[PDB]
C-alpha cells in the first residue's frame, strides 16, 4: 500500500503565490480523505460537485492538487462559477467543476511579525483568466494609450501586489491556505481510490 | 481615461492606501499604548508616508476629469479623493505652508496655570485633577483662576490669525470655492435625481425653521435655573444686572457635579447606587465590555472578532507605558477593530464602554464599501449612533433585568423626571452654545474688516441674544474660541450639533419599530431584531449613499427633525409647565 502526496502536500512548510500556484500531479496513490480533517474543528470543507461523502470505493484518475494562500472572503471567491477579483484574473474554476476546496486558517504558520510579503496576487489583468491558467509574468500594466517603457506611475501598474500578511488582521483579511482537488475523468485505467 | 482608466486607478488607490494606512494606525496605536518618542519617530514617519502618497494620488485626481463622465459612487470616490485640502499651488507660496502646522500645536502648552509666582498649590497642566480642582461653586474663586485664563492665551493669537485666515482663504482660488466657511459646509452636497437636486445654500435656508420658530420653547428652561440659583445663595442673580458666565461652574458643559444634588427642591428620594451593585459583585472592565458586546448582539448586530479581546488594552499598563487617557474606538485598516480605554469601573465607565462599543459597531458595518467611503454618511452620524445606545443601556429598565438593580425596586415617578432632567439639561443646552459659536464662526470667517467698530455691535448682539456678559471689560489681551481642545486644532462645530438631532431621530425610529406599548421611554433597542436590521439598513451603507437618501429610505425625512426631540418630553411635560406658571 503506497499512502498518497496529500501528507507532504498539506502540511508544506510554505505554500505558492496565487499569482504563481503549485499545480502538483498525483498518480497511482490511495487517497485517504479521512485523515485530512483531523486538525482542529475549523475547517472550512464546503465541497461542491460531488457528494460531501468522499465515496473512498469510488476511483478516479489523477487529481491536481494544487495549493495557494488566499485571504478569508477569497476563499468564498473561490467557487465552481464565480466572479470577484481572485476568480477572474488569478484562479478561475470550470462551470462542470468536478472536485472541491479545502481551506484553512492559517494565522500561526504564515502571519510574519511586521508583515511579510513573500504572497503576491495578480491585480490588473485587463482579460479574464481561462479556467487552470497560471500566467507567472512580471510585466507592468497599460491601460492607458502612453506606452509604458518598464516605468510605472500613472497609466501604468505593477500587476503583482502584495497580500502583506500580518497578524491582528482578524477573521477577515487573514491568510487561508487554500487547497484544491481537481478530479479529473480522461480514460485511461483509474488508479487513485 | 473615462471610467475603464478611472476603475483601475481607483482600485490601485484602494489596495496601496489600505496597506500604507493600516501602518500608520498601527504606528500611531503603538505610540498610544508605549510612548517612549521613538514610537513618536516612527508613527512620524509612517504618517509623512501616509501624507506622501495621498498628497500624490490627489494630484493624480485633479488630473482627472470629472465633468459628466462618472456616474456612480466612482463620481464620489474620486470627488473624496479630489478634495485636496490646503495642498498644491505654486513652490514658493507653498513653502511657507510648513512652517504653520509645526507652530500651530505649540502654542497651547505655552500656557502654565497655577498660583501666580507662589510654589503652594501649583501644579502643571493634567487633565487628571483639573476635572475634580476646578469646578466650584464659589463667588471668588472664579475670578483671576478665569479671567486669567483666558487672557494669558489668546495674548498674540488674534493679530496672527488675522493674516491666517486671509492666506488661508487665499487657497479658495484654486478648488472652485468662495469662502473657507462654506468649505465645511459644503461637504453635504448631495444630488440623487430630478427635482431632488442639493442647493449650495441649504444651511442657510433651512436652518431659521428649525431653530428660530421654537427659540422660546428653549429659552423657558434658562428661566427655570435662575430661580433655583437664587434659592441657593442671594445676590447671585442681580435684579438690574445679569447673572456671570464665569462663575456658572463650568463651560465645557458636560455635567453639573455640585448643582446635581441641589436641583429637586424636595430632595428625599433616594438616587442611583449603580457603584454599589458593581463593586460587590464582580464587575470589571473586562467584563463590562462583554455585557455591552451581549447587549448588542441580542439586538442583531455581529459578535465582536476573536482578536477584539486579544489585542485590546482595557486595563492599566505593566511597566511604566504610560497612556494618553481617552476613550478612543480605533479601526486599523483590515478589520482590526480594537478599543483603547484605561479606565477603572465606575458609573460612567460602563456608559462610555458602551458607546465605544456602539462606534466599534459602526465601524463593522462599512467593511465591504471601498477604502474611500468607509467612514460615516455624515461627520454626526457617527459619534450619534454610538450615543443612542450609551443613552438606551442607561435605562433602568435595562438596568433591572441584568441584576445590576434588584427586582423589588419598582419604578417611581419623580425618579425617572430626575434622570431625564440630568440628560435633558446636559445636552439640550449645548445646542445653543454650538449654534451661537458656529454661526460667529462663519461671521468672522469672511474676515471683512478689523474690529475697530464692530466690537460694540458684536456685545450688543451678545447680550441681546443670551443676556449673559462680564462685569467688566477687558483690553486687546484675550480671545474666547482658543482655550478648548477641539478648536486649538482648527475642527469643526456642527458635528457636535447635528449630532443630538440624529441620535434623537433615530432613537425616536427605532423605538417606532420596537412596536411596544407603554411609556416613551421605556422602550429599548435590545431584543428588537426588526430594530436591529432597521438599523444596521443605515450603518452598513457608509458615504456609498447621500445621507440624505439613506435617512430617506429608513422612515422618510427630508432633513433635520425636532418634532421627535419635543415629542421625547411632549407626554411627560405638565411637571416643567405647572411650575412656570409664576411669570408674565
Ligand atoms: C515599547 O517600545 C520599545 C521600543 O520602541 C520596545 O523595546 C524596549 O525599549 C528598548 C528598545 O530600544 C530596549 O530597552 C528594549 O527593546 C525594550 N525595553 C524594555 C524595558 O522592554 C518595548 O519592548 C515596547 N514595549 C512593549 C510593551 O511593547
Ligand atoms: C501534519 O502534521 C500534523 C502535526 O503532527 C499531523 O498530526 C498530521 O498527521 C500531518 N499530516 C496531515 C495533516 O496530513
Amino acid at each position: 500500500t503506497n499512502l498518497c502526496p496529500f501528507d507532504e502536500v498539506f502540511n508544506a512548510t510554505r505554500f505558492a503565490s496565487v499569482y504563481a500556484w503549485n499545480r502538483k500531479r498525483i498518480s497511482n496513490c490511495v487517497a485517504d480523505y479521512s485523515v485530512l480533517y483531523n486538525l482542529a474543528p475549523f475547517f472550512t470543507f464546503k465541497c461542491y460537485g460531488v457528494s460531501p461523502t468522499k465515496l473512498n470505493d469510488l476511483c478516479f484518475t489523477n487529481v491536481y492538487a494544487d495549493s495557494f494562500v488566499i485571504r478569508g472572503d477569497e476563499v468564498r471567491q473561490i467557487a465552481p462559477g464565480q466572479t470577484g477579483n481572485i476568480a477572474d484574473y488569478n484562479y478561475k474554476l470550470p462551470d462542470d467543476f468536478t472536485g472541491c476546496v479545502i481551506a484553512w486558517n492559517s494565522n500561526k504558520l504564515d502571519s510574519k511579525v511586521s508583515g511579510n510579503y513573500n504572497y503576491l496576487y495578480r491585480l490588473f489583468r485587463k482579460s479574464n483568466l481561462k479556467p487552470f491558467e497560471r500566467d507567472i509574468s512580471t510585466e507592468i500594466y497599460q491601460a492607458g494609450n502612453k506606452p509604458c517603457n518598464g516605468v510605472a506611475g500613472f497609466n501604468c501598474y505593477f500587476p503583482l501586489r502584495s497580500y502583506s500578511f500580518r497578524p491582528t488582521y482578524g477573521v477577515g483579511h487573514q491568510p487561508y491556505r487554500v487547497v484544491v482537488l481537481s478530479f479529473e475523468l480522461l480514460h485511461a485505467p483509474a488508479t487513485v481510490c | 481615461l473615462t471610467e475603464e482608466n478611472a476603475k483601475t486607478f481607483l482600485n490601485n488607490f484602494n489596495q496601496e492606501a489600505e496597506d500604507l494606512s493600516y501602518q500608520s494606525s498601527l504606528a500611531s496605536w503603538n505610540y498610544n499604548t508605549n510612548i517612549t518618542e521613538e514610537n513618536a519617530q516612527k508613527m512620524s514617519e509612517a504618517a509623512a508616508k501616509w501624507s506622501a502618497f495621498y498628497e500624490e494620488q490627489s494630484k493624480t485626481a485633479q488630473s482627472f476629469s470629472l465633468q459628466e463622465i462618472q456616474t456612480p459612487i466612482i463620481k464620489r470616490q474620486l470627488q473624496a479623493l479630489q478634495q485636496s485640502g490646503s495642498s498644491a499651488l505654486s513652490a514658493d507660496k507653498n513653502k511657507q505652508l510648513n512652517t504653520i502646522l509645526n507652530t500651530m500645536s505649540t502654542i497651547y502648552s505655552t500656557g502654565k496655570v497655577c498660583n501666580p509666582k507662589n510654589p503652594q498649590e501649583c501644579l502643571l497642566l493634567e487633565p487628571g485633577l483639573d476635572e475634580i480642582m476646578a469646578t466650584s461653586t464659589d463667588y471668588n474663586s472664579r475670578l483671576w483662576a478665569w479671567e486669567g485664563w483666558r487672557a494669558e492665551v489668546g495674548k498674540q493669537l488674534r493679530p496672527l490669525y488675522e493674516e491666517y485666515v486671509v492666506l488661508k482663504n487665499e487657497m479658495a482660488r484654486a478648488n472652485n470655492y468662495n469662502d473657507y466657511g462654506d468649505y465645511w459646509r459644503g461637504d453635504y452636497e448631495a444630488e440623487g435625481a430630478d427635482g431632488y437636486n442639493y442647493n449650495r445654500n441649504q444651511l442657510i435656508e433651512d436652518v431659521e425653521r428649525t431653530f428660530a420658530e421654537i427659540k422660546p420653547l428653549y429659552e423657558h428652561l434658562h428661566a427655570y435655573v435662575r430661580r433655583k440659583l437664587m434659592d441657593t445663595y442671594p445676590s447671585y442673580i442681580s435684579p438690574t444686572g445679569c447673572l456671570p458666565a464665569h462663575l456658572l461652574g463650568d463651560m465645557w458643559g458636560r455635567f453639573w457635579t455640585n448643582l446635581y444634588p441641589l436641583t429637586v427642591p424636595f430632595a428625599q428620594k433616594p438616587n442611583i447606587d449603580v457603584t454599589d451593585a458593581m463593586m460587590n459583585q464582580g464587575w470589571d472592565a473586562e467584563r463590562i465590555f462583554q455585557e455591552a458586546e451581549k447587549f448588542f448582539v441580542s439586538v442583531g448586530l455581529p459578535h465582536m472578532t476573536q482578536g477584539f479581546w486579544a489585542n485590546s488594552m482595557l486595563t492599566e499598563p505593566a511597566d511604566g507605558r504610560k497612556v494618553v487617557c481617552h476613550p478612543t474606538a480605533w479601526d486599523l485598516g483590515h478589520g482590526d477593530f480594537r478599543i483603547k480605554m484605561c479606565t477603572k469601573v465606575t458609573m460612567d465607565n460602563f456608559l462610555t464602554a458602551h458607546h465605544e462599543m456602539g462606534h466599534i459597531q459602526y465601524d463593522m458595518a462599512y467593511a465591504r464599501q471601498p477604502f474611500l467611503l468607509r467612514n460615516g454618511a455624515n461627520e454626526g452620524f457617527h459619534e450619534a449612533v454610538g450615543e443612542i445606545m450609551s443613552l438606551s443601556a442607561a435605562t433602568p429598565k435595562h438596568l433591572k433585568s441584568i441584576g445590576l438593580l434588584p427586582s423589588d425596586f419598582q419604578e417611581d415617578s419623580e425618579t425617572e423626571i430626575n434622570f431625564l432632567l440630568k440628560q435633558a439639561l446636559t445636552i439640550v443646552g449645548t445646542l445653543p452654545f454650538t449654534y451661537m459659536l458656529e454661526k460667529w464662526r462663519w461671521m468672522v470667517f469672511r474676515g471683512e474688516i478689523p474690529k475697530e467698530q464692530w466690537m460694540k455691535k458684536w456685545w450688543e448682539m451678545k447680550r441681546e441674544i443670551v443676556g449673559v456678559v462680564e462685569p467688566l471689560p477687558h483690553d486687546e489681551t484675550y480671545c474666547d474660541p482658543a482655550s478648548l481642545f477641539h478648536v486649538s486644532n482648527d475642527y469643526s462645530f456642527i458635528r457636535y450639533y447635528t449630532r443630538t438631532i440624529y441620535q434623537f431621530q433615530f432613537q425616536e425610529a427605532l423605538c417606532q419599530a420596537a412596536k411596544y406599548n407603554g411609556s416613551l421611554h421605556k422602550c429599548d433597542i435590545s431584543n428588537s431584531t426588526e430594530a436591529g436590521q432597521k438599523l444596521l439598513k443605515m450603518l452598513s451603507l457608509g458615504n456609498s449613499e447621500p445621507w440624505t437618501k439613506a435617512l430617506e429610505n429608513v422612515v422618510g425625512a427630508r432633513n433635520m427633525d425636532v418634532k421627535p426631540l419635543l415629542n421625547y418630553f411632549q407626554p411627560l411635560f405638565d411637571w416643567l409647565k405647572e411650575q412656570n406658571r409664576n411669570s408674565f
